[PDB]
């Protein structure tokens, strides 16, 4: 199960 | 014992031949269980172990969605990693990240990670209390301040902590014949002739289960690991693990050498002899 | 900028008998970046049925592969695992010792 979100550098 | 749910995610751009390279790969333990490749027929998550593929639709739709999340994010990382940097356009260059959790004997959460580099090396990393980072450099620092800004660390916590390690769980149980065993090694000795007054005495470990174990030479009980060659720890390719240790033997003081294996999977050490 | 070499190993999945189908195994480990070539050659001749695992990597970010394909050993057959990458100045050949 991967994490949801994934914000961006 | 202790367990791990890890993911490891590899980004590569590509100047001019299409859109980056995207690969995922997730882990328990020492065993993968899913992937998916940018550039694969399906564009799914998949499955690569035997125990995952009876999940469902719901977790695959689902996990094939987030990671074609986790790759929007990082072709665009690609694109602000190389203006950070005043690179330039034509450059080709590599992105990767880990993370993952981990629970001790009794299952619950122990600790958890993100790891993210830039060219092979740090770029910025979750300290291990969960809440604030450590960018590596001047350029990771702006990204530093833009996750803090924005609370990145808070949400990232909130799954290590819970949907991850939840979900470690549900794995460990789902697949509880692959995962909650160990094969110990099978072990066993060699001995060549290199010439006519010396040999080599090589010790083997094999079809063992997990990865993590111990090979050492001694002479008179005397610990040789400035004289050893030791490989490092390959796959069987069938979900087990091989490793091997070797001395050079002056002839005839082949009674003097003992390999010493240490693995999970034993009881006791195994003390091996040519003898 | 950074770039490793790649430590090879040939070796095969079982124990190797002649007339007993195996598997040939190219473990590639510690190279970066992800960028490589990787053949298995048969007396000195590429094999066409090759398979590689999924690119992972390490604690240090090196990345490592395994390419396997499967075969059957025989007393006068020749193995070989042919490897090019950007930190090698020509691709490098690693024979398959059997016994070993």
């Amino acid at each position: 199960n991967l994490v949801p979100m994934v914000a961006t550098v | 014992g202790s367990h791990s749910m890890r993911y490891f995610f590899t980004s590569v751009s590509r100047p001019g031949r299409g859109e980056p390279r995207f690969i995922a790969v997730g882990y328990v333990d020492d065993t993968q269980f899913v992937r998916f490749d940018s550039d694969a027929a399906s564009q799914r998550m998949e499955p690569r172990a035997p125990w995952i593929e009876q999940e469902g639709p719901e977790y695959w739709d689902g996990e094939t969605r987030k990671v074609k999340a986790h790759s929007q994010t990082h072709r665009v990382d690609l694109g602000t990693l190389r203006g950070y940097y005043n690179q330039s356009e034509a450059g080709s260059h590599t992105v990767q990240r880990m993370y993952g959790c981990d629970v001790g004997s009794d299952w619950r959460f122990l600790r958890g990670y993100h790891q993210y580099a830039y060219d092979g090396k740090d770029y910025i990393a979750l300290k291990e209390d969960l809440r604030s980072w450590t960018a590596a450099d001047m350029a990771a620092q702006t990204t530093k301040h833009k996750w803090e800004a924005a609370h990145v660390a808070e949400q990232l916590r909130a799954y290590l902590e819970g949907t991850c390690v939840e979900w470690l769980r549900r794995y460990l149980e789902n697949g509880k014949e692959t995962l909650q065993r160990t094969d110990a090694p099978k072990t066993h000795m060699t001995h060549h002739a290199v010439s006519d007054h010396e040999a080599t005495l090589r010790c083997w470990a094999l079809s063992f289960y997990p990865a993590e174990i111990t090979l050492t030479w001694q002479r008179d009980g005397e610990d040789q690991t400035q004289d050893t060659e030791l490989v490092e720890t390959r796959p069987a390719g069938d979900g087990t693990f091989q490793k091997w240790a070797a001395v050079v033997v002056p002839s005839g003081q082949e009674q003097r050498y003992t390999c010493h294996v240490q693995h999970e999977g034993l009881p006791k050490p195994l003390t091996l002899r040519w003898e | 900028m950074i770039q490793r070499t790649p430590k090879i190993q040939v070796y095969s999945r079982h124990p190797a008998e002649n007339g007993k189908s195996n598997f040939l195994n190219c473990y590639v480990s510690g190279f970066h970046p992800s960028d490589i070539e990787v053949d298995l050659l048969k007396n000195g001749e590429r094999i066409e049925k090759v398979e590689h695992s999924d690119l992972s990597f390490s604690k240090d970010w090196s990345f490592y592969l395994l390419y396997y394909t499967e075969f059957t050993p025989t007393e006068k057959d020749e193995y070989a695992c042919r490897v090019n990458h950007v930190t090698l100045s020509q691709p490098k050949i690693v024979k398959w010792d059997r016994d070993m």
